[PDB]
């Protein structure tokens, strides 16, 4: 019982012990990301052993080590819920972020600020872990926020970029939007529990909760970048690709599906709940896949891939499979962290370029990251007994087997055969063809700072799935007994992806020009809902401001009606009265006029 | 059309300016002037663990069990998993088995 | 950038910058070297088809039809230089563009970490200080009686003068400046 | 520190190891590392600490208020009891707050030990918990931010003439 | 009390007996001091209320606001400390004694235990902000600023001090305690209504309400920087705390009297966030995200909710500290730059990065980050109106979203982007201006450590 939190409790101490370091003035003297980066690993050694501890006895955690305050009845106490997924998020949290500060340590070479980006990865490691293992509203609220605020840095890393500034001002606004879904959720649960403590959850989860299920659900929305709210994910691709890796591809935009996770026995009470995360997820996925088919942006790719995923974790949390969703959560998280490493060095090597159209003969030129691409591409797409064969998979039996909607099912699969499509893609179009790169040969990927974390994801790529779903206590019993084209439809549907992008490549190959049409149009120009809203919300808002808010009533109306009005009344009489001829004839008749009104009001008074 | 004269001897004089500013813009070799490795196993993460582990665990394992385990409902933990044969260390009594399993066809 | 944009686009330079761009858009949509080459050796040879034209408004009319057949055959992304405005690494460093006046705020401690590129730095001043009053005086007279200018600048005229108004295209901060 | 009678925990039911497999186990060589290195020197640092306090040992006392005469008995007006009774009915109000964290905790170290079996097994508390709160919404709910004896005491004689009115019938 | 109010009253004769090369490092220690010793009040070992004499008593919500003012004193001292440095020694010492008198009058307010010397004191603590804002302030707006100011602020209070006399009337003696117990209904006419709007409309024009908030932008920008800060800092909340103590013999007929305000006030933080999105003032910016917060402060102390109290105690203290940073950073800018456009001045994180890491906390702590006594503010007053009624939470987010858009836009244009190099006039930092920003944002961290010190009266 001690060993436990106490391990905890040093996960947390060896994250804050950095940030120390870093404002306590010794750091010109040592190597600062080196120095985190051992840090993390240790982190994760110690992140290791209740991961141990909890695949041996299934032992469920709460942690209250400091009370905080208490507010006639209800106690604000800061709080700990050791759960499954707080601790199989937090030792792949910290394996995650070990490989990304050292490919960081690698790849922000030459850059003042090193020790700057390092601590703000850090620091957003810890508000990740507090938001992850937090056991009331509050605190998971300040994990929300904190991890939302280090997004906006890490994306405006580049502070003298006015598109870096305006990306993560949008990501801003649309995780705002989230935390006002997640104030409504936490408002409710106050007045109607007493309480932001799980426990207290636990016990509405028999009433009616479709109030705080939709402030969830909007909140969910806002972090996990749906429908509706989804562009700020690839405008946040504008920061640096670790950022981007750790931040929008592993752990940050899986913490709206964790929140639901979190809060599933009240999902499993609301079918109306069920069925619009059911639906949005299938949304979301399919026009996330429908934008990730034409972009030659590569992280712009895999970012929509990232959200594609989360929009099947969506439909998944739609179907009452929590864990299937925490599992694919997990092997998202290694499958992004090592395709965006492998990027990042693609990217390097090339001289900061990024689309696809000035890139090729990859296979040959860089064989260590063509291989660990491959990799990547072929288990995101779920090729059998890789990591994603062990969620992907029995996501696709779970929705083929259960009663959904059947629009969501056509269009989810149909998905997972875009998946299949933009994975081909980025296959041909980077590793294939022909080089058109600038000649000059800059590539050196011989570096161990740059080789050692992706040999790390890609054993946790390839081995992971299998020891994680093998480890997992038995729950959400899926069902086996159901016919062949059923079983193997997830392989049916990818195989026949990537033969259809396969060919459709040999067709861009081909030595013809075609007029473009509307449905690539459509997913080239980002579904036009980036260029749509964000130029007709804004200028609304704006000039609503402006011409209304300001101008009209406070510049104009307000001071017409309080002080001008009575200036300008008072400035009247005041002239009026005092325009005086001065003359005392008329002053006497005046007067006369006074002592005849008197001698009026005393005969009507008497 | 090409470059007007003007513009040229402007854009050559300016080049050569820039060239005489970008060489003055070097370092003397002098500037800036400012005013027990073993192995990576032995002495760079035994040092590390030894330093920045040990006493951090010492501190929070002495904050865990002598201010929370004093506290009532601090450290709350779920009961374990109790099966069938199983014998309770606490208590001291055997859990009886199950029934007979009429169904053996796998 | 290094030159100042005239007061209309000539007819000839329109035509140069929409072959450009017909190019620039025909390599997006290609992305192949050798289709390519096949295609923008095909719009070549329309531009040399349309190149014979004497009527001029013809040419005009041409122009423009062209260029509104380009923008309904434009790429939605076309590839973009990661320098070039709208790229990926545009704006990258002017975080880290800082100007040399902060210098001149430097204390003297760190102005003593570096005393030899700091005395270069008073000679430079120093040079700036002597070629003002000349470069005023040199644009004062140049300036044309008439009300027509343009943004261009004139040279130095003799031995021992510099351009006018040259310090700020000097001393600018590098692309790279880390 | 705590007792049971204010903290009540059910007493822990651990099985015995039964190990199928010939494999060591890491958990266990690890906890017996984690005792020899950590524990014993943090026991020691602690037993040191409370043998000085042994050594300088002092002692402090919860203090107790008799029992003013009530708001019913006090006179409209007369400042002095009216205050008094007021100060006894804050006093009353906090730690019937404390009472309500008291229940809260109960019901939430409840819900953590039972885990799966939370519907079921934490009958009795939640039934405690809908007593207690139930008779808190009766005595000090809707009273506002200037909630006070007196309008606690109007509360109480309307919802007693409420249900005089509702008991004729 | 005594033992507060006499030294700070014995800062004037060694304001005045100081040699001017020691008059602001003496008033500055000894005012700090003065802050230390406010700290005392803090002691409340028990339920009772510190109650020191028949005329001055301390409370719960009385305690912090004593404790911001006499800490904000000393950071008051070292704000003018900059720009009168060309100024003569006798108006530099006067300026002193008049920040001096409202540190002594503002801890008079707030520790009176009747409402008539409250009154008094209340406009006497006009008074000196008035000769501030016009004899110091800038710019040829600051007359018309100071007649909008105390205008605005003597229509409000004169029906005050006619509801307060009839109150000593027709109860007797006027004492806080005495009216909080001999508290009677009130019979919902005609003639109870008018008096409660008469009571309530000082602290409204204080506060400010929406509709009546002009006078408070302009006051803000063509003021100094010392009466920025006692305006956002003590002002509103003094108006606040006027609400708070009045409204308990108000009962029952406020429960709908409050209609129009709340309403007013939440459709009115939402108008003056979108001014915030549209300004181009940067001094005007704050102010209007001052009158939002005081807003808010308003819909929580109409509705009436114990947490409403609370949470409008904690957004006074957070908002006061808050608000002065916030000005502080503009008027660094504006020594810097000597102009107060919004725009105009914008890469100032390359050159400032300490004071770029300031405008961050500052703004953040604006935005309600967690787990800021700000936020606590901002969602326990959330959840009373939502408890009130539940279709706030609209308004409530609206506001929330736009301020979230106000704060970063206030970072991005003033600190991100290219860096304007034409400024050469930019000095490094002063090491007092850095003094002042770490001062005015220690106590926020300190308080958030502990929120218990500033819930208020209600728990
Ligand atoms: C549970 C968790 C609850 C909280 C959750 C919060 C979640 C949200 C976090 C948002 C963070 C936003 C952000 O990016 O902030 C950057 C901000 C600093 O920005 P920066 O870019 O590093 O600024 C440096 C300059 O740009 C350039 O300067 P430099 O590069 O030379 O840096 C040198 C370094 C040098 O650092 C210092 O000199 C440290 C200054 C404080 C020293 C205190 C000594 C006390 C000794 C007592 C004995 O300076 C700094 O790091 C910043 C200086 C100012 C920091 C002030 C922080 C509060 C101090 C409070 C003191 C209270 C004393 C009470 C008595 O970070 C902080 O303020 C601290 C880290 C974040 C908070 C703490 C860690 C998480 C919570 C742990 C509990
Ligand atoms: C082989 C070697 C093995 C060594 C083992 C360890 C031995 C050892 O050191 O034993 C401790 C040893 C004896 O232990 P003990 O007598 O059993 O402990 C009784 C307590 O000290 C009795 O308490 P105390 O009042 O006497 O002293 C503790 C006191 C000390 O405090 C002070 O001294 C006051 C501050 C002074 C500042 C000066 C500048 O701390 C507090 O009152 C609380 C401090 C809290 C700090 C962290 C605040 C986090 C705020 C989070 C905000 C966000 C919350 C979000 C919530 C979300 C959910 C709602 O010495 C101490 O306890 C002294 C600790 C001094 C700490 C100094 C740094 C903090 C100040
Ligand atoms: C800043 C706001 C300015 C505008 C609003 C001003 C306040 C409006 C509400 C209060 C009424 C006016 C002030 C009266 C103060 C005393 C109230 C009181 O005691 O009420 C109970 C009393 C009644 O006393 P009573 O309770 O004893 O009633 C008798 C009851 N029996 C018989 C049963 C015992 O109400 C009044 O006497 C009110 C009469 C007011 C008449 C004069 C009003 C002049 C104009 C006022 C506003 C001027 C400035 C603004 C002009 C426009 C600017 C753009
Ligand atoms: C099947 C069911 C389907 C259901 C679908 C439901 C859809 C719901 C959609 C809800 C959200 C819609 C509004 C989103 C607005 C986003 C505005 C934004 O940030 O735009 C960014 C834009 C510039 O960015 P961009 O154009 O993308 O990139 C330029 C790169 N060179 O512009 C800017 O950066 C401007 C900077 C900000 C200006 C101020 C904005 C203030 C906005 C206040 C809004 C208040 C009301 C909010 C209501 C929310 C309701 C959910
Ligand atoms: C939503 C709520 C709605 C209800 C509440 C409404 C009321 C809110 C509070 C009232 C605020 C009023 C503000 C008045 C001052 C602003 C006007 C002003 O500044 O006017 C200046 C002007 C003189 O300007 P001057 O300096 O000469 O020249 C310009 C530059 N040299 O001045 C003039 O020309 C004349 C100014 C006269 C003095 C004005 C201040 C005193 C007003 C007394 C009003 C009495 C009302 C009752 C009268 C009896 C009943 C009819
Ligand atoms: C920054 C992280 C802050 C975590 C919360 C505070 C931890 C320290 C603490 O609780 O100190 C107070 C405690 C005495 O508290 P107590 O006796 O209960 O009475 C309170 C009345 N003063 O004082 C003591 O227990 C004194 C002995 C402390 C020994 C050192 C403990 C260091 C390790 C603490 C790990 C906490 C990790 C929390 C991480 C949260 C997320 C960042
Ligand atoms: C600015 C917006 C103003 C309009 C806001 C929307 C209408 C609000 C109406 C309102 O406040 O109604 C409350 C109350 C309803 O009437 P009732 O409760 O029956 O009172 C019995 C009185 N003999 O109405 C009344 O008691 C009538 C008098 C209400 C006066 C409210 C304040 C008026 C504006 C002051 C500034």
């Amino acid at each position: 019982m001690n060993i436990f939190t106490t391990s905890i409790l040093l996960i947390f101490i060896l994250l804050l012990s950095p940030i120390l370091i870093s404002m306590s003035n010794l750091i010109k003297h040592i190597n600062f990301p080196l120095y985190t980066t051992t840090s993390i690993k240790f982190s994760f050694i110690i992140s290791l052993l209740p991961l141990l501890m909890f695949f041996h006895n299934n032992m469920e955690y709460m942690i209250t080590t400091w009370h905080w305050v208490t507010m006639n009845s209800m106690e604000l106490k800061m709080s700990f819920k050791t759960d499954f997924f707080s601790i199989l998020f937090t030792s792949v949290a910290l394996f995650v972020t070990w490989s990304i500060m050292q490919f960081s340590s690698w790849y922000m070479h030459s850059d003042p600020n090193i020790n700057r980006f390092i601590k703000y990865l850090t620091l957003f490691l810890i508000t990740m872990l507090i938001l992850t293992s937090a056991n009331n509203m509050f605190q998971l609220f300040i994990g929300w926020e904190g991890v939302g605020i280090m997004s906006f840095l890490l994306i405006g890393w580049w502070y003298g970029r006015t598109d870096a500034n305006t990306a993560a001002l949008q990501a801003i606004l649309y995780n705002r939007i989230g935390d006002i879904g997640f104030i409504l959720a936490m408002v409710w649960f106050s007045l109607n529990m007493n309480s932001w403590e799980l426990q207290q959850i636990m016990f509405s989860n028999n009433n009616d909760n479709l109030i705080p299920l939709m402030g969830l659900l909007i909140a969910a929305t806002g972090k996990s970048a749906q429908f509706g709210l989804h562009p700020w994910l690839p405008s946040a691709m504008e920061g640096p690709t670790p950022v981007s890796a750790l931040l929008h591809s592993s752990t940050m935009v899986v913490a709206g599906i964790f929140l639901l996770v979190r809060f599933h026995p009240l999902t499993t009470n609301n079918n109306f709940i069920l069925t619009t995360m059911l639906c949005l997820g299938a949304l979301t996925t399919l026009f996330t896949a429908i934008c990730a088919l034409t972009q030659n942006d590569i992280k712009k790719i895999i970012a929509f891939s990232t959200s594609s995923q989360l929009g099947l974790m969506m439909v998944t949390l739609g179907m009452n499979q929590p864990h299937l969703a925490f599992l694919h959560i997990c092997t998202h998280a290694f499958f992004k962290a090592m395709l965006f490493m492998c990027s990042g060095s693609i990217i390097h090597s090339l001289a900061d370029e990024q689309d696809i159209r000035k890139m090729g003969n990859i296979t040959k030129i860089m064989p260590f990251t063509s291989s660990c691409l491959v990799i990547g591409s072929l288990a995101l797409t779920g090729m059998p007994f890789l990591t994603g064969f062990y969620s992907k998979d029995l996501i696709i039996e779970a929705i083929n087997t259960c009663n959904t909607n059947a629009w969501a099912l056509l269009i989810t699969l149909i998905a997972t055969s875009m998946t299949a499509m933009y994975s081909m893609r980025i296959i041909y179009f980077v590793t294939m063809t022909k080089p058109r790169f600038p000649p000059l040969i800059s590539i050196n990927e011989n570096d161990p700072d740059l080789m050692n974390p992706i040999k790390r994801l890609a054993f946790g790529s390839i081995f992971a799935g299998f020891v994680i779903s093998y480890n997992i206590p038995p729950t959400s019993i899926p069902v086996l007994t159901m016919p062949w084209f059923l079983k193997t439809t997830a392989l049916i549907i990818s195989v026949l992806g990537f033969l259809i992008a396969l060919e459709l490549n040999n067709l861009t190959m081909k030595l013809s020009m075609n007029k473009a049409n509307p449905y690539s149009s459509f997913s080239t120009l980002l579904g036009f809902f980036p260029s749509i809203i964000h130029r007709i919300t804004p200028m609304k808002s704006l000039n609503l401001s402006l011409k209304t808010s300001l101008t009209l009533l406070d510049l104009i109306w307000l001071e017409k009606t309080i002080p001008k009005s009575t200036s300008t009344l008072h400035t009247n009489m005041t002239t009026l009265t005092t325009n005086q001829k001065g003359l005392i004839k008329l002053y006497f008749m005046s007067f006369l006029i006074n002592i005849i009104l008197i001698i009026i009001l005393y005969s009507i008074n008497l | 059309s090409g470059y007007t004269p003007d513009e040229k001897l402007r854009l050559q004089q300016l080049r050569e300016l820039r060239r005489r500013w970008l060489k003055d813009q070097e370092l003397s070799p002098r500037e800036p002037v400012l005013p027990k490795n073993m192995v990576f196993k032995a002495y760079r993460s035994s040092l590390f663990a030894v330093s920045h582990v040990l006493i951090p665990m010492w501190f929070v394992h002495y904050y865990v069990k002598y201010h929370m385990a004093t506290k009532p409902y601090t450290i709350v933990s779920s009961k374990p998993r109790i099966f069938p044969g199983d014998t309770i260390l606490e208590t001291g009594e055997v859990i009886p088995p199950m029934r007979d399993f009429p169904d053996q066809h796998h | 950038a290094f030159c100042a944009p005239p007061a209309y686009l000539t007819h000839q330079q329109k035509v140069l910058r929409l072959y450009k761009r017909a190019l620039r858009h025909l390599e997006s949509w290609c992305i192949h070297r050798d289709k390519y080459r096949y295609f923008a050796c095909l719009m070549r040879a329309r531009f040399e088809e349309h190149k014979n034209e004497k009527d001029m408004m013809r040419a005009t009319q041409l122009l423009r039809e062209a260029e509104e057949e380009f923008w309904q055959n434009q790429h939605p992304q076309p590839y973009i230089f990661p320098d070039s405005p709208g790229g990926t690494s545009f704006e990258r460093y002017e975080c880290y563009k800082v100007p040399e006046w902060c210098l001149d705020y430097w204390h003297p401690s760190e102005k003593a970490m570096y005393p030899d590129y700091f005395s270069k730095r008073e000679q430079w001043k120093k040079l700036r200080m002597e070629s003002w009053d000349r470069e005023v005086k040199q644009l004062q007279e140049e300036t044309s009686p008439d009300g027509i200018m343009t943004e261009a600048l004139p040279p130095a005229r003799r031995e021992g003068d510099l351009p006018p108004l040259w310090w700020h295209i000097v001393t600018r901060p590098r692309e790279r400046p880390t | 520190s705590w007792d049971k009678d204010v903290y009540p925990e059910p007493p822990s039911r651990t099985p015995a190891p039964s190990p199928q497999t010939s494999l060591p186990n890491p958990i266990t060589y690890l906890t017996k590392a984690y005792d020899l290195v950590v524990d014993w020197p943090v026991t020691l640092v602690r037993e040191f600490i409370e043998r000085q306090h042994a050594k300088n040992r002092t002692y402090y006392y919860h203090r107790q208020y008799r029992r003013v005469p009530d708001i019913t008995e006090c006179k409209e007006g007369d400042v002095l009891c009216i205050y008094e009774a007021e100060m006894q009915w804050r006093r009353d109000f906090k730690v019937d707050q404390e009472i309500m964290n008291i229940i809260q905790e109960r019901l939430k170290a409840c819900q953590q030990r039972e885990g799966e079996n939370y519907q079921q097994n934490c009958a009795k508390e939640l039934e405690q918990f809908t007593k207690v709160t139930k008779a808190y919404q009766d005595r000090y709910l809707d009273l506002g931010a200037y909630y006070s004896a007196r309008k606690c005491l109007a509360k109480q004689k309307q919802r007693m003439l409420e249900e005089r009115k509702a008991a004729r019938q | 009390m005594l033992k507060i109010i006499l030294p700070s009253l014995m800062l004037l004769p060694l304001t005045w007996l100081s040699s001017p090369k020691k008059t602001w490092t003496n008033v500055t220690s000894y005012s700090f001091l003065i802050s230390l010793t406010s700290l005392t009040l803090l002691w409340q070992t028990d339920e009772n209320y510190k109650n020191f004499s028949n005329m001055f008593s301390s409370d719960p919500l009385s305690t912090p606001l004593i404790i911001l003012t006499a800490w904000l004193l000393p950071l008051m001292l070292m704000a003018s400390q900059n720009h009168l440095k060309k100024d003569n020694n006798v108006l530099q010492k006067l300026y002193i004694s008049m920040l001096i008198s409202l540190q002594i009058l503002l801890i008079m307010t707030f520790s009176a235990t009747e409402l008539i010397m409250f009154y008094i004191l209340f406009e006497a603590t006009l008074i000196p902000t008035l000769i501030i804002i016009t004899r110091w302030g800038n710019q040829t707006e600051r007359l018309n600023a100071g007649i909008y100011f105390l205008f605005y602020t003597l229509i409000g209070s004169i029906p005050l001090l006619i509801a307060l006399i009839l109150i000593q009337n027709h109860v007797g003696t006027l004492n806080l305690m005495i009216l909080s117990f001999t508290t009677h209904t009130l019979d919902a006419s005609w003639s109870n209504n008018l008096l409660w709007l008469a009571c309530m409309m000082a602290f409204l024009i204080k506060m400010p309400l929406y509709g009546v908030h002009l006078w408070l932008p302009k006051a803000h920008v063509e003021a100094p920087i010392a009466g920025s800060m006692i305006l956002a800092a003590i002002l509103l909340k003094l108006g606040s705390y006027g609400m708070i103590r009045i409204s308990i013999i108000l009962d029952p007929l406020t429960k709908y009297m409050a209609y129009p305000f709340i309403l007013l006030s939440l459709w009115g933080m939402i108008m003056t966030s979108s001014i915030c999105l549209r300004q181009t003032d940067l001094k005007s910016l704050i102010a209007y995200s001052s009158v939002s917060h005081m807003a808010l402060v308003i819909a929580s102390i109409m509705i009436q909710t114990p947490w409403s109290f609370m949470g409008a105690t904690m957004l006074m203290i957070a908002h006061g500290l808050t608000s002065s940073l916030l000005f502080c950073l503009a008027n660094s800018n504006y020594e810097r730059i000597h102009s107060r456009t919004m725009i105009m001045a914008r890469g100032l994180q390359m050159v400032f990065p300490l004071m770029a890491t300031w405008w961050l906390m500052a703004s953040l702590a604006n935005l309600a980050l967690p787990p800021s006594i700000n936020l606590m503010g901002e969602l326990f007053i959330t959840m009373s109106l939502f408890s009130w009624s539940n279709f706030t939470i609209i308004l409530m987010g609206i506001n929330i979203i736009i301020t979230g858009m106000y704060s970063m836009y206030m970072i991005i244009t003033t600190q991100r982007g290219k860096l304007t190099n034409h400024m050469i006039n930019l000095q490094p930092s002063h090491t007092r201006e850095l003094t002042l920003m770490a001062l005015h944002m220690i106590p926020l961290i300190l308080l958030t450590t502990s929120p218990k010190l500033i819930t208020g009266l209600t728990m």
